[PDB]
RNA sequence: AGUAGAAACAAGGGCCCUG
């Protein structure tokens, strides 16, 4: 491919290819005509077929492949020697046993048109033979030799099949004498426009074409314009060492409250043993209901904080009733209708039915979008971060598959490392939240798929396994089903992605709330519970979800992958520099900075720092939004500048203030962004004790 | 059957409409392809999401209905649903169902008799598995790796082909009734097709899947990847489990797939024939082409033509390049200067003349390029990236791993750029005799200095000294090269840089059509030389196995066995079409006229004269027995006929038929003198040489029209002749006409008369008659 | 090829009721099962089926006038009981090249009282001890074995 | 090693087997010799030894 | 399971090609080459699948 | 009510259906 010549070489002899190429170059015609000519030429060849006359001499003498002048010279030479009349036009072959030239033709159309035109042009002067790729023949004399016919028709059939396979079996590549001028059918309107889209100095495509086809390079004027443009610009260049980075200016106002749908640290749960038979949610939610604790609850009409407490109370009572009925369903009343946003969808009003009078009655101005409002730095984030690093009294919170066999040291190493990491991570608290989210979202998605247009009841639960003590005591530790609270959906008619289906969350806690943090919740004093006896609280709120969020939350096992990648990379990189197995040592010894305490730095082995990265990834999965996206996308510049500072690379920039502005623009009412920004400021501060390019 | 009648009724109903009629009447059949796109068009953005959102439903799958009824697939087996009578909107002949039903089928559904055919369908992947199982793993170690990037093949494949050769092969193995005209690749590769057909015949199968798998079975997956260690497809298919940037799982994988042996054999053959043709002085071109087309070789079981393999491989060697050039085979833009390899990255230039004095005053012209250019270079376990500027080596960087290889690469690079004073004033050691013209063929000073270096190491040391030497400045100590090839020294060469880590090989998916001269020097649209005969080893002796040098000059046999072979050849050439030939006579059962052929009369003198009568009797006997009935094997008559010329006599036939040269043939068992197999029924092996029997008639073994296609040809269409199938095609008479359907939407007229002539000669000769 | 086409070809317009001989060597039969045979063939007296990938003779139809059979080059094993019912007037049989593991398989052939010659070559049974004699004691009706009678009397041509 | 007798799985456990074309067998026929073709097998095995 | 064959060579299931003995070529290197000349070994081409 | 963003949802089609 890539050229018509290479194509023709597929089914033709390269000799005829070169011949037709030189010919078209002689006539300087479009090189798409290499094919037809080669075919004609090859036909002539396979016509001659080393045939001989009575005198043991060649019978046919080629004239086609030769030049035009030489061809005419030979034609006249033969017309003279054998005493024949000179022909007006040129021919392709001449025979001696009959002493009359012969012309060959070819066409695709199953009609005599080509032969009629040729016979009109030449009458009956010489012998004419026109073949067809589809097995036809038209002539003005006796038929040729049999072998000739067979070999020609066979060659033409193969060629036609090839062309049809290449979509080139058209007039373009196989034109007749007349249809040899292919051109874009330039109309009238297209030209009218083309002559109208020309740049300013020109007014007709012809002038532009003449200026471009003949354009010559004048480097001097180019350099002059370059320098001129280089003077009226004054591009600033700013080496960071001289122009340092100020700190980031966080917004001001109230504090950023909890946003995650479920509680993590303040959450209290009731546990039981799991039976393999009863494993569905609608079953466990009843099992926990029979023992009486779930029913022992009985909140009061006086809330510590929140709004619309009556609706929440009635909804809780209805939930208990439905559970008693063994049917996880709820009826549509005024309360649920208010909490589920049932009828609070706008009503439509066509304009065809609208007049200036209708607008004056009730103001119908354009909606004034109320963008989010700023917030302040949250002081409760470090507490959650430190709580999500410790064990949870159990493990196996997040389900995982099995390990396949192994045959080589590689798979053994991989399995060993993976087992260590999984065993370390499955015992934390962030893990139980991951499993909780996984299972609850799975249940909610199933319900939204099966029972739309119907208010349901879904629990907030998880499954785990008590830790393994020594062989002493009761061996083979058991499993456990834990229940943190209740959840409720509302007519998830997900007609389209990105939609919204409001859920409700009833959770259990034993810790009083804070106005700043638990602002959206509406807590109630329920009663007491054991461990001794302790009071009880009931956090209640409202929120919503989508198909997208449900799907991504259910796929929350990626944090493991990322963490494993980072750790294995570090360990392998440290092991290669010494050509020795340094993995366990790197996990137990290599220290990583974690935080500050009493103005001093803190460190611990990587084996325990994995949890920090894991929580970071989990939060990225949780609080993901456009704000965090822009932030994490714009912070890389700062890190690269830091690295440049560490290696004495004299970095520079064009406008850092704009970078700081862009960053601080996307910090609004999203706790994660604020936390990470404050921590980045603290990073640059702590490094200023060891590096430049940063202002205090 | 009744189904056929139903299809006819459906066609009628459909033609009753107007639009369907217009579309099935206008245009050709190719429009079908187009119609295949305007229908059933529907995609999804995140199929994962919609799959979790659908599988959460009751009946997310569609399925056939009648297949379930015939299979007796119930509904609500054990209170669990499987499907319900409905009609999908798109198909209109399918019914919704659930995933559980599939398990039902797999557990208590209809069972087929046998399914081992799968192992053939996916042979490539079972081959992967087996190759894996035959590995002996080893320890694991950690370290850094020099992973070079480059284009390679990941799929071991035998008889790598093109696409045009594969499309026909699929049709001829699965859909023969819908087959097109026989292409050359088929007539040549008959046994291959027969093999692929023997397996996928009389089997219940989905054929589209088979065709796709065959495409994969004949595709070497070429990728641009990082690589370390040896380069073999057997490794690249699992490279992921051998080593990375920081680790290595040692393992021995040398004794598998037997690939590179074929390539080295091919290159050896190419070198041999190139030297042979070089022995000539004025026609080495045609000599080489003849040697090519007069040669074949075996691959596994099959015998392939050389010129066919050469145009399928991608070995960039100065030997393969020449051959592929003679045959007009396009190729890549890769150079070769002696043993080294080169590839141009950027730059340009043009030839220029200069001279040097060999001894005292002896002017000798040598050329160079007048511009700046950049080149990548690859020698054994060594890489380099350099630049030339007006007969000088401007700069160079290296990333190899050996001192010797480094020095040799540097020297060959300096030569390639004509850098140094030697090209300005050659040394005394060289003389006019060593200059050029072993027998008249000149030699540029470049290859002269090349061999002068390969002769002695001290020439190489002096050449390196020709390059500037200086004191190793501070800091650059690591990036420096001494005279021995040391990564650091106190004094090092000029304009040199070293480093650990090979260079990333460039890439370009380009092709070029080059040519060559009468001296075997190829040119590429410029005065640049890509290959020659001076860049290959001088000569060496090798014993090639499973090869056929059916050419006089390329032959070692004596006149006796050669005479026998040529007699057999002529006797086979009489296996064509037309009366007076053996096929027509067999059809007429004229077993007698065979005895009087002229060819047997020419081979008769070779028969043992003291027992020619007895053998003659036996031969005639066998012939009659085979001919009278019709149950014959063409591979035995062609063997025994030469003995039927004489008169029968009386005597005891021991069992063998001797010639006058103490060489015999036995009727029924293959021997060194005459062998063949039912697998490849299109070959006859005599004295190792191979002979291609035409395909005009088919005996009991041959079981398709494939054996008759070389007896047919196309002719002027005649509507009077009848229209028949591809199976009755055997009952026609030699010289008759008949209409027929070919492939799709095409009808033609054929005649059972052959034409042994080709176009190569009929064109070449007629051309040479024009340059006068 | 295929036994169906082979047969239809051998039948050059001839009815399957006037033939006395048939041959199907170097053919193929799916599942090693006969295909195309019926009771229509009555006057048939000879048969030859060789190297057709056959594995059982269950489908073979009744053929009384048949008096000679050839099944070499196949892999038939344990289908000998059918022959008696279909072709009881049989005299000459050949099985060299098939999967015959023990003398138990060859016992049914005793009922072919019309049997004269048998041909077993290259089979596992031949590799036993006292097989010719034990076979003769099993089939006294049989005279020739692989072309040699008791005392190794070479049999004539025909 | 060469053989003309297909193997059994029990006795032949250390052996890897193939099928290598065919061969010929020769036996007397009256006053002459004849040849009857049979298959051919190839038995592959590895083993050690000592002095 | 049953005890398998143990000896190095084959006794009963063996097979052998034959040829006439020449006292001038009575050595392994010569006998093997001679057996190979007639080309009966080269015909031994085991298929891939065992 | 709520979600989230720099606009959209808070069912939609004809008493019946549907993602």
């Amino acid at each position: 491919s890539k050229t018509f010549a290479e194509i023709a070489e597929a089914f033709l002899e390269p000799e005829a290819v070169r011949i037709a190429k030189e010919a078209v170059e002689e006539y300087g015609d479009h090189e798409r005509k290499i094919i037809q000519i080669g075919i004609h030429f090859q036909v002539c060849c396979m016509f001659c077929d080393e045939y001989l006359s009575t005198n043991g001499s060649d019978r046919f003498v080629l004239i086609e492949g030769r030049k035009r002048g030489t061809a005419v010279s030979l034609q006249n030479e033969l017309c003279k020697s054998y005493d024949l009349e000179p022909l007006p036009f040129l021919c392709d072959i001449f025979d001696r046993e009959e002493k009359q030239f012969v012309e060959i033709g070819i066409t695709r159309k199953a009609d005599d048109s080509y032969f009629q035109s040729k016979f009109g042009k030449l009458g009956n002067s010489c012998k004419i033979f026109v073949f067809s790729y589809d097995g036809r023949l038209d002539k003005n004399c006796e038929g040729p030799m049999e072998e000739q016919k067979l070999r020609i028709f066979s060659f033409l059939a193969t060629a036609a099949d090839f062309l049809r396979k290449e979509n080139m079996f058209n007039e373009i590549f196989l034109p007749d004498n007349e249809e040899t001028i292919i051109e874009m059918k330039k109309g009238k309107t297209f030209l009218e426009l083309r002559d109208e889209s020309v740049p300013l100095p020109f007014q007709t495509y012809e002038q532009m074409k003449d200026y471009c086809e003949k354009f010559k390079g004048n480097p001097r004027e180019l350099a002059s314009k370059v320098s001129q443009m280089q003077s009226n610009i004054k591009l600033p260049i700013k080496h960071y060492e001289q122009n340092k980075f100020r700190q980031i200016r966080l917004p001001k106002g109230p504090m950023a409250p909890y946003t995650h749908k479920f509680l993590m640290e303040e959450a209290w749960m009731f546990t039981k043993i799991s039976d393999p038979e009863r494993s569905r949610a609608g079953e466990i939610l009843i099992d926990f209901f029979k023992k009486g604790n779930l029913s022992a609850i009985r909140p009061k009409d006086k809330p510590l904080q929140g709004k619309y407490p009556i609706h929440y109370k009635n909804l809780w009572n209805q939930i208990k009733a439905a559970i008693a009925d063994r049917t996880m369903v709820i009826n549509e009343n005024d309360h649920s209708e208010f909490l589920g946003g049932i009828g609070r969808a706008s009503k439509k009003i066509p304009e065809i039915s609208l007049t200036q009078d209708v607008i004056t009655t009730e103001g119908l101005k354009q909606s004034e979008n109320k963008l989010p409002e700023p917030r302040s730095f949250p002081r409760w984030f470090n507490a959650e971060w430190m709580w999500a690093i410790k064990d949870s009294d159990l493990t196996g919170w997040v389900p995982m598959a099995e390990y396949p066999p192994a045959d080589n040291e590689l798979e053994d190493y991989a399995e060993h490392l993976n087992k260590t990491m999984e065993g370390v991570l499955q015992g934390t608290n962030c893990a139980r939240e991951m499993g909780k989210c996984i299972l609850t979202v799975g249940a909610l998605m199933t319900e939204c798929r099966l029972f739309p247009g119907k208010i349901k009841v879904v629990p907030i639960y998880a499954r785990s396994k008590e830790r393994k003590s020594m062989q002493e005591g009761l061996p083979v530790p058991s499993e456990m089903d834990c229940l943190f609270g209740i959840c409720v959906k509302s007519k998830s008619h997900l007609n389209k992605d990105d939609g919204m289906y409001t859920i409700i969350t009833f959770e259990f806690s034993i810790r009083e709330p804070n106005l700043e943090k638990h602002q959206k919740y509406t807590v109630f004093e329920a009663g007491h519970t054991t461990v001794r006896e302790v009071p009880l609280y009931l956090y209640c709120r409202t929120t919503a979800l989508s198909k997208i969020k449900n799907d991504w939350l259910s796929k929350a096992r990626r944090c493991f992958i990322t963490t494993m990648d980072t750790v294995e990379t570090i360990c392998l990189r440290e092991s290669a520099k010494a050509e020795e197995n340094l993995v366990e040592k790197t996990l137990n010894e290599k220290q990583m900075w974690i935080g500050k305490k009493n103005g001093e730095l803190i460190a611990q082995p990587l084996r325990e720092a994995l949890r920090v990265q894991l929580v970071q990834q989990f939060y990225f999965c949780i609080y993901n939004d456009s704000q965090l996206e822009g932030f994490c996308n714009e912070q890389k510049k700062i890190l690269m500048a830091l690295e440049g500072d560490k290696k004495n690379k004299s970095s520079f920039g064009f406008n850092p203030e704009g970078l700081l502005e862009k960053i601080e623009e996307c910090l609004i009412n999203n706790p994660m962004c604020l936390f990470m920004a404050q921590r980045l400021n603290e990073l640059v501060i702590e490094a200023s004790k060891r590096g430049a390019k940063f202002f205090k | 059957m009744s189904l056929l009648l139903t299809i006819a009724k459906e066609y009628k109903r459909l033609c009753q409409d107007a639009k369907a009629a217009q579309m099935m009447t206008v245009g050709t059949v190719s429009n079908y392809t187009t119609f295949k796109k305007w229908t059933t068009s529907r995609k999804e953005k995140n199929p994962s999401l919609r799959m979790r959102w659908a599988m959460s439903s009751k009946f997310p799958i569609i399925a056939n209905k009648r297949m379930l009824e015939e299979a007796q697939i119930p509904k609500e087996h054990n209170n669990v649903a499987l499907w319900e009578d409905t009609e999908d909107v798109s198909k209109r002949d399918h019914v919704l169902a659930s995933a559980s039903c599939i398990n039902y089928w797999n557990f208590c559904g209809p069972c087929v008799n046998n399914s081992e055919v799968i192992k053939e369908v996916y042979k490539s992947r079972f081959g992967r598995l087996e190759r894996r199982k035959e590995i002996m793993w080893k320890e694991l170690r950690f370290t850094l790796v020099d992973r070079q990037r480059r284009r390679v093949d990941t799929q071991p494949v035998e008889q790598r082909l093109r696409t045009g050769e594969i499309k026909d092969l699929q049709m001829w193995t699965l859909f023969e009734d819908e087959a097109p005209l026989a292409s050359k690749f088929i007539l040549d590769n008959y046994g291959l097709v027969k093999e692929m057909r023997s397996k996928f015949a009389n089997k219940p199968l989905n054929k589209e899947v088979v065709a796709h798998m065959l495409e994969k079975q004949f595709n070497p997956e070429s990728r641009f990847l990082p690589v370390f260690g040896a380069i073999r497809p057997e490794r690249m298919e699992l490279i992921h489990a051998l080593g990375g940037e920081t680790w290595i799982q040692e393992a021995n994988t040398a004794g598998i797939s037997n690939v590179d042996q074929r390539k080295n054999d091919i290159r050896a053959v190419c070198r041999k024939v190139c030297l042979a043709a070089n022995a000539s002085i004025m026609n080495a071109k045609s000599k080489l082409v003849e040697y090519i087309k007069s040669t074949s070789m075996r691959i596994g079981e099959t015998e392939r033509k050389l010129e066919e393999l050469i145009l399928e491989t991608d070995d960039v060697s100065p030997e393969v390049t020449l051959c592929k050039s003679a045959l007009g085979g396009q190729l890549g833009k890769t150079l070769s200067f002696g043993p080294m390899l080169l590839k141009k990255i950027s730059g340009s230039g043009v030839k220029v003349k200069d001279t040097v004095y060999i001894q005292g005053v002896r002017a000798v012209q040598f050329e160079y390029w007048s511009e700046q250019e950049e080149f990548y270079g690859e020698y054994k376990s060594a890489t380099a990236l350099f630049s030339r500027k007006e007969r000088s080596l401007e700069w160079i960087t290296i990333g190899g791993g050996i001192n010797e290889d480094r020095k040799r690469l540097l020297a060959m690079c300096m030569i390639f750029c004509r850098d140094g004073d030697y090209f300005k004033d050659a040394p005394a050691t060289i003389t006019m005799a060593d200059l050029s013209t072993k027998l008249g063929r000149e030699i540029p000073y470049q290859y002269v200095m090349m061999n002068w270096i390969q002769k002695s190491e001290d020439n190489l040391e002096a050449l390196l000294y020709s390059r500037g030497i200086v004191e190793t400045n501070p800091g650059k100590m690591g990036s420096s090269m001494g005279i021995d090839g040391s990564k650091r020294a106190i004094k090092s060469l000029r304009a040199v840089t070293i480093q650990s880590g090979k260079i990333d090989m460039p890439e370009s998916k380009e092709k070029i059509h080059l040519e060559l001269s009468d001296n075997l020097e190829a040119f590429d649209s410029s005065g640049r030389i890509v290959a020659t005969i001076l860049d290959l080893p001088s000569d060496k002796k090798v014993t090639f196995q499973d090869v056929s040098f059916q050419h006089p000059d390329l032959a070692v046999l004596r006149d006796e066995k050669t005479a026998i072979t040529k007699g057999y050849e002529a006797l086979i050439k009489r296996l064509g079409t037309g009366d007076n030939d053996i096929p027509s006579l067999i059809a007429k059962k004229d077993y007698l006229s065979l005895y009087n052929l002229p060819e047997v009369k020419l081979m008769a003198p070779l028969i043992r004269p003291n027992r020619k009568g007895v053998y003659s009797r036996v031969a005639r006997k066998l012939v009659s027995t085979q001919v009278t009935t019709g149950h014959y094997s063409l591979h035995e008559l062609i063997k025994v006929l030469p003995f039927t010329y004489f008169a029968p006599k009386q005597g005891m036939f021991e069992g063998r038929l001797f010639f006058s040269n103490d060489s015999f043939v036995e009727p029924g068992v293959n021997n060194n003198v005459f062998s063949w197999s039912k697998a490849d029924s299109s070959k006859i092996y005599c004295h190792g040489i191979a002979i291609r029997v035409p395909l005009v008639v088919g005996d009991e073994h041959m079981d398709t029209s494939l054996a008759l296609l070389e007896g047919f040809s196309v002719c002027e269409n005649d509507p009077r002749a009848p229209m028949v199938t591809r199976q009755d095609l055997i009952d026609v008479g030699f010289g008759q006409k008949v209409r027929l359907f070919v492939g799709q939407g095409s009808v033609r007229t054929f005649k059972r008369t052959a034409s042994q002539r080709a176009a190569s000669s009929d064109v070449n000769k007629n051309v040479k008659k024009i340059k006068m | 090829m295929d036994m169906k086409k082979r047969i239809h070809l051998e039948l050059r317009n001839r009815t399957p009721s006037d033939v006395k001989e048939l041959v199907l060597d170097n053919c193929r039969s799916y599942e090693g099962k006969i295909e195309g045979l019926t009771d229509e063939f009555e006057e048939l007296e000879f048969l030859s089926t060789i190297n057709v990938g056959l594995a059982s003779v269950a489908n073979l139809p009744k053929l009384n006038k048949l008096k000679k059979l050839e099944l070499s080059d196949n892999r038939v094993s344990g289908g000998l009981e059918v022959l008696a019912e279909k072709c009881p007037n049989l005299t000459h049989l050949n099985l060299s090249g098939n999967k015959i593991k023990d003398l138990g398989t060859i016992e049914p052939l005793k009922k072919l009282e019309n049997l004269k010659s048998l041909d077993l070559f290259n089979c596992e049974v031949t590799n036993l001890n006292d097989y010719r004699e034990n076979v003769f004691k099993l089939l006294p009706q049989l005279t020739y074995l692989d072309g040699y009678d008791r005392d190794d009397k070479e049999a004539p041509d025909s | 090693e060469f053989s003309i007798r297909e193997p059994n799985l029990e006795k032949h456990q250390k052996y890897t087997v193939f099928e290598a074309g065919h061969t010929t067998v020769r036996m007397k026929k009256g006053e002459s010799v004849i040849g009857r073709e049979v298959p051919l097998y190839l038995y592959c095995r590895t083993t050690a030894l000592s002095k």
